[PDB]
RNA sequence: CUUGAGUCUCGUAGAGGGGGGUAGAAUUCCAGGUGUAGCGGUGAAAUGCGUAGAGAUCUGGAGGAAUACCGGUGGCGAAGGCGGCCCCCUGGACGAAGACUGACGCUCAGGUGCGAAAGCGUGGGGAGCAAACAGGAUUAGAUACCCUGGUAGUCCACGCCGUAAACGAUGUCGACUUGGAGGUUGUGCCCUUGAGGCGUGGCUUCCGGAGCUAACGCGUUAAGUCGACCGCCUGGGGAGUAC
């Protein structure tokens, strides 16, 4: 099998309803003798054009070992979902060995790389736990 | 474009030597298996004239190594066409 | 004596052979200005192979909506 | 036009030296022209080329200055 | 233009400005100097010219 | 036979190609709030945009085209050419090591594929610029420079004659072989010699002995030497025009 990496997006209203998605995707990869090496949240990002009449949306990142056809299959699942509103999937990628790696990139998102339309607190109920003494 | 497993299956029981990939027949079997992936590419990628030119290069060389085998024996050349399936 | 004080991706052959990766958008922030421009090799602290590889990852993250790309946003 | 600044209302400090968006600015390189593989270094050698009496006079000043024979 | 605009807002009881500027034109600091000299207090000057990631084909003046 | 040439494994750089997908930003455009008669365009303004509510500023909405920085004489392409992000497929290159085949090779008229751009048929599209067309200004004159507007065109998918400063000036292939300096890039080994060096292999730029040089210069990639094969020219106009 292959090391993979997955990005996918949901609305801001769904940024604390994304762990319920990550449960199913995890269970697809663990079902396949694959393992989750990292799970991470990139938070709310600002959009050049409204999707379904709203200017912002929520990004998440997973980092895995999985068979490549699982991540073929999962890139297609995002692309067939209307709640999952855009993805990118990329071949031959792995997690960091670091704990809480993502907190420093959450910090970058809330500062210069959104337009901060929505509270930090709902988007942070996704992905990597912000253990600030590990990072 | 070539699988490793087709190449492996050729040299499994052909080839004049330990780690032979080079015997006349095995060159042309490996080029046929290359062609078979590229034929199915340019079938749908009709405006890919990189791939068109690469396909041309392979079939010319394979015809020159079939010819090299027909220069040895004409029946052994037509046995290589037999074992690789080419033409009607 | 042996060994001497190396520079970023220096004194070795088998580092920065393959690309410097985009997922660390916090590290990528280091290599952009306050107008979302790329900084060249002499500024990232790296040599030609590694800067070409940085500039692909920097590009990637900004057009993925993960890294700053101007002083402005909407 | 004005860039961004730590300054208290700069308008009485005659800054122009960085104070552009396009006007002698770096983004003027693809704005409003063709690609030119040769031009942008050719046009340096050409611009310099005609003022040769004034060029040669500074060179001659420096050769006469440099020798400590006066 | 800065002096007539300083007069234009006199009744709204503003005195404190910051400044934003766009466009290629030279109306970018002589304007500010006469703006401050028409009884207002400037504290910041910032650019708001939009710059692209390549973008679309530019307008043409003098067929350039 | 392995040395030319061919073949796979395997290390690896890449703006190579085709199919599809995509993000943010911008050039453009509208409404309306707020505001109130201005806006716009040069050499000159006129043409053009307004007051019937613009321009400007805020906020909402709409389209179609392209990737600034990075960036290197760099890397890649069959040539034409190739630079934001994802998948999928895919041609070529480059390289530490494994070997292998056993001259299987080289050229190439004719042949076969591609071939910047302009144009254009087909279906979709019309932001930007702008042939056409429409309108404007200057001057003694102005069909132009300059300006307003803008269809086609470009652009997406498909098809059509193919040509170019396809000036990256030097036909392809092989051997022989001056030296130096620069750039780039794969990799084994190590005091990883300092800086990574060094060997090693490819690309590439300049400089340059000898050679070659009407002349510029070129110069081992010879504007060199020797060979195979192949293209072009044969004064100028008539003319790639006529037939």
């Amino acid at each position: 099998m292959r090391h993979y990496e997955i990005v996918f997006m949901v609305h801001p209203d769904q940024s604390e309803q994304v762990p319920g998605m990550i449960e199913r995707y995890t269970a697809a990869i663990t079902g396949a003798e694959g393992k989750i090496h990292r799970l991470e949240d990139w938070g709310r990002r600002q959009l050049a054009y409204p999707i379904n009449k709203l200017h912002k949306a929520h990004y998440v990142l997973m980092n895995v070992e999985a068979p490549q056809e699982v991540i073929d299959e999962l890139e297609t699942t995002f692309r067939f979902n209307d709640a999952v509103i855009r993805s990118m999937v990329m071949r031959t990628k792995h997690a960091v060995t670091e704990a809480s790696p993502m907190v420093k990139a959450k910090d970058e998102r809330r500062e210069r790389r959104d337009d901060f339309a929505n509270e930090t607190a709902d988007d942070a109920e996704a992905g990597d736990s912000e253990e600030e003494e590990e990072e | 474009s070539l699988s490793t497993e087709a190449t492996a299956k050729i040299v499994s029981e052909f080839g004049r030597d330990a780690n032979d990939t080079g015997s006349t027949e095995v060159q042309v079997a490996l080029l046929t298996a290359q062609i078979n992936h590229l034929q199915g590419h340019f079938a749908e990628h009709k405006k890919d004239h990189h791939s068109r030119r690469g396909l041309l290069r392979m079939v010319s060389q394979r015809r020159k190594l079939l010819d090299y085998l027909k220069r040895k024996d004409v029946a052994r050349y037509t046995r290589l066409i037999e074992r690789l399936g080419l033409r009607r | 004596a042996r060994y001497f004080r190396r520079r970023k991706f220096c004194r070795f052959t088998a580092e920065g052979v393959q690309e410097i990766d985009y997922k660390d958008i916090a590290t990528l922030k280091n290599y952009i200005t306050e107008s979302g421009k790329i900084v060249p090799s002499r500024i990232t602290g790296t040599r030609a192979k590694y800067q070409r590889q940085l500039a692909r990852a920097i590009k990637r993250a900004r057009y993925l909506s993960l890294l700053p790309y101007t002083d402005r946003h909407q | 036009p004005v860039i961004k600044v730590r300054e208290n209302e700069p308008f009485d400090v005659a800054l122009r030296r960085f104070k552009r968006s396009c006007e002698k600015a770096g983004v003027l390189a693809e704005v409003r022209r063709r690609e030119f593989y040769e031009k942008p270094t050719t046009e340096r050698k050409r611009a310099k080329a005609s003022a040769v009496k004034r060029h040669a006079k500074k060179l001659a000043r420096e050769n006469a200055r440099r020798t400590r024979l006066y | 233009a800065a002096e007539r605009c300083a007069d234009a807002v006199k009744e709204y009881g503003i005195k404190n400005l910051e400044v934003m500027v766009k466009g290629p034109g030279p109306g970018r600091e002589s304007t500010i100097r006469a703006l401050n000299a028409a009884g207002f207090r400037i504290t910041n000057i910032t650019d708001v010219t939009p710059i692209p990631h390549n973008g679309c084909r530019p307008p043409k003046k003098r067929r350039v």
